């Protein structure tokens, strides 16, 4: 019946980017989560007009496992590329997991977001401009996300859907 | 009728429970959320033991307690006043005659000594296991001595004295089996001729065989001090999980080495014979159940580099295919598979860590640390209590060990692995990459030949196990 | 997986903890520590099933001999653990088996007997009286040594198989 859109969410370690699903899948309103529950990563939504279901992998404390990443990669029809806006190194690691998303994926075209995550109120070190400048060089849309309010969390999932389904 | 307590104003531990001070979850009860003193209390108490509640507050309580601190706080709970005589006893006393002191000898049995050996408990399971607060904090171990060196009257004396002895070993600081390991297995390389060790020539088997031993012995060295916090995904990492930083390096690099060995086969009818053999080795790996290994196997044949082989995989022969294949299911749709194989298997096992620290990240994450209630701030104990259920699957897995002989050249050369030699990541990676192009080149570039590169014969010996008398 | 919380009882001394460690570390345990209360967990398959084993390791010190209810209560079996060279902890054993059956108010709780340090040749009891007894209470006897391993998983396991049987 609906189509089920396998989403991967990659990015540097240590800076929040796991809040990003969390917030997203979590039940909205009560702040809580137990990951180790059978589909505690699976979500039906409904995005313009149409309902679907989102698949999400995010592997979030691996990034040691350096070797599995292409693995992980392979089972992602569009990517979430996620870095802390207060973390410049983590900003300057997009260029290389996007590369190595257009390798597993062989293709110049993968659908993918940039998302830049505000995780705590450490000052911003990547200004909106900056990122907003990378991800027109890419071809990709920019979102940006907070950590604690969960603004521009469900903007970020639902427009690397409309990215899939306009690929 | 209950006991009747101190007085919560010389007693702190005596305040009586409400949803302003604990909050517990829908025969023991299990706590919810609640303030450092009321979990101390449970921790601690006179109704009943919580072994499990032990391990996970230990593990945990660093997230909202200090190591001094708690030491405080159950010496405070220690420390128990003793009721005054009774009308009853004060009758008789003025009698001249010895009082029953029923009420006194009842509150002393049930109160005073189950408190005062469940605050020993957790002071002997705190030395026991989670010795690196004091190994940090050599003032905390001063005082820790003290306190144990200190304690009065006989109905403790057997503890008291254990735990001192138990503390000076543990300051200054052997395996038994059901049968004899098997023997150890040889191929092309000889005992003795590590410079000729490598993947065709090592006996699979024995490849697999201390491949596991290392990798059980590094998943066994980690400790949870190393998890919780999410201490391995921060700044100070490299201090704080050396042993999980190694087990996973050792991971990624046996990965990589795979690769290597692959791509830099030039000559397709030896790449067959490498990827065979590499499949052998997962096939034993999958005995042992070295889960760990399976996956370095598998995250291998399906990185960049090896998967786009075509050509290689065209002439594994079938029955290695489906090996491969059922490899591979297991860590489909978020591991349900090898999550259930796990639950199932007879151990010693080596599991893969990856998803313990996704889990444990998560739960950190996903939670507050604290409730509010009342007005008050409650510590949220059900999110430390599903941390240290992770950390509790992990040490389950780490007692059982291998019924296998250490091979110590063959252990050194697994060890001393380094397929990247002095290069940077991207830069092998990509190395490795545009040797996958070059031996197999994207379509329409026709398939090149290339040379052999080994001289020694190809076939295997297979990896059933022989024995000789 | 099915669990099964198992209890290890008996007088101070006669090796529940040894017992326990070599179970779940292989691992013999020289010093004498006295116990508390101290818990592990063992996954294990079982005449072809997996299950996942609770053991609760008590105190035989008899200062700790009013807390006993509270872990009588929870546990499905036990190991009922004396000695044999030490003919006290052997007549110690009644004392458990009494009180085990009172708290759960049962005459049918899953437990075995169990004849610990079966390496040292001075024994004091005698195979035949302690078999007597476990006859008397309906349940086996398993001599073991925490030391060699000798018996120590068939009594473990022997008590799992009457928690399934129960
Ligand atoms: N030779 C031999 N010694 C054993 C055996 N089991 C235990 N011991 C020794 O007996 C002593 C007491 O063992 P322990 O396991 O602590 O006994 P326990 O019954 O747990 N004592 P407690 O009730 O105080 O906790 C230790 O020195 C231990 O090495 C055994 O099978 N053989
Ligand atoms: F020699 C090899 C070379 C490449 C592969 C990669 N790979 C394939 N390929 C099928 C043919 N098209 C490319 C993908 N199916 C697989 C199933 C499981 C796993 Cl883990 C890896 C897999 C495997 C071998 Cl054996
Ligand atoms: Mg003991
Ligand atoms: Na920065």
């Amino acid at each position: 019946g609906m189509t089920e859109y396998k989403l991967v969410v990659v990015g540097a370690g240590g800076v929040g980017k796991s809040a990003l699903t969390i917030q997203l899948i979590q039940n909205h309103f009560v702040d809580e989560y137990d990951p180790t529950i059978e589909d505690s990563y699976r979500k039906q939504v409904v995005i313009d007009g149409e309902t679907c279901l989102l698949d999400i992998l995010d592997t979030a404390g691996q990034e040691e496992y350096s070797a599995m990443r292409d693995q992980y990669m392979r089972t992602g029809e569009g990517f979430l590329c996620v870095f802390a806006i207060n973390n410049t190194k983590s900003f300057e690691d997009i260029h290389q997991y996007r590369e190595q998303i257009k390798r597993v994926k062989d293709s110049d075209d993968v659908p993918m977001v940039l998302v830049g995550n505000k995780c705590d109120l450490a000052a911003r070190t990547v200004e909106s401009r900056q990122a907003q400048d990378l991800a027109r060089s890419y071809g990709i849309p920019y979102i940006e996300t907070s950590a604690k309010t969960r603004q521009g969390v469900e903007d970020a999932f639902y427009t690397l859907v409309r990215e899939i389904r306009q690929h | 009728g209950q006991m009747r307590l101190p007085s919560a104003d010389v007693y702190r531990f005596a305040e009586p429970d409400s949803e302003e001070n604990i909050i517990f979850e829908e025969g023991i009860p299990i706590i919810k959320a609640g303030t450092v003193i009321k979990l101390i209390e449970r921790l601690t108490y006179h109704m009943y033991a919580d072994p499990n509640f032990v391990r996970t507050f230990l593990t945990t309580y660093r997230s909202f307690c200090k190591p001094q601190e708690l030491l405080s706080l159950i010496i405070e709970r220690f420390e128990i006043p003793e009721p005054e005589p009774t009308e009853a006893d004060r009758i008789a006393i003025e009698n001249g005659d010895q009082p029953l002191s029923a009420e006194l000898k009842r509150f002393r049995k049930e109160y005073i000594q189950p408190v005062q050996l469940r605050v020993l408990n957790v002071c002997r399971h705190w030395v026991e296991h989670h010795f690196y607060d004091f190994e940090r904090d050599a003032y905390l171990l001063q005082r820790m001595e003290e306190f144990i060196g200190t304690v009065r009257g006989k109905a403790m004396k057997k503890w008291v004295e254990s735990i001192t002895k138990i503390i000076q070993r543990k300051k200054i600081a052997n395996i038994t089996f059901q049968s004899s390991p098997p023997t150890v297995e040889w191929h092309i390389s000889r005992p003795g001729h590590i410079e000729t060790f490598d993947l065709l020539t090592l006996h699979p088997i024995e490849i697999a065989r201390q491949l596991t031993l290392l990798e059980s012995d590094l998943y066994r060295a980690v400790q949870p001090s190393e998890l919780v916090g999410s201490v391995w995904t921060k700044e100070d990492k490299e201090i704080n999980s050396p042993n999980l930083l190694k087990m996973i390096r050792h991971t990624t690099n046996l990965t990589l080495w795979f690769e290597k060995c692959i791509v830099e086969t030039e000559n397709l009818e030896e790449r067959v014979a490498v990827v065979s053999r590499i499949i052998e080795i997962l096939q034993v790996f999958q005995e042992l159940n070295n889960f760990n290994g399976v996956l370095e196997v598998v995250s291998a044949m399906n990185s960049s580099p090896v998967y786009r082989l075509d050509h290689t995989f065209e002439q594994i022969p079938s029955r290695q295919k489906k090996i491969l294949e059922e490899a591979h299911e297991l860590s489909e749709d978020h591991y349900k598979k090898y999550l259930a194989k796990l639950r199932s298997i007879n151990p010693p096992c080596v599991p893969f860590f990856g998803i313990y620290l996704t889990n444990i990240l998560k739960t950190e994450e996903g939670n507050p640390e604290v409730l509010k209630r009342h007005g008050k701030e409650l510590i949220n104990f059900s999110k430390r209590r599903k941390v240290a259920e992770i950390t509790g699957e992990i040490q389950q897995y780490q007692n059982q060990p291998y019924c296998l002989r250490v091979e110590s050249d063959i252990k050194r050369f697994f060890e001393n692995l380094n397929p990247m030699g002095n290069s940077m990541e991207k830069e092998f990676t990509d190395y490795l990459f545009n040797k996958s192009l070059e031996i197999e080149p994207r379509n329409p570039k026709p398939l090149p030949r290339f040379p052999k590169k080994y001289s020694y014969p190809l076939k295997s010996p297979g990896v059933r196990p022989s024995n000789p008398r």
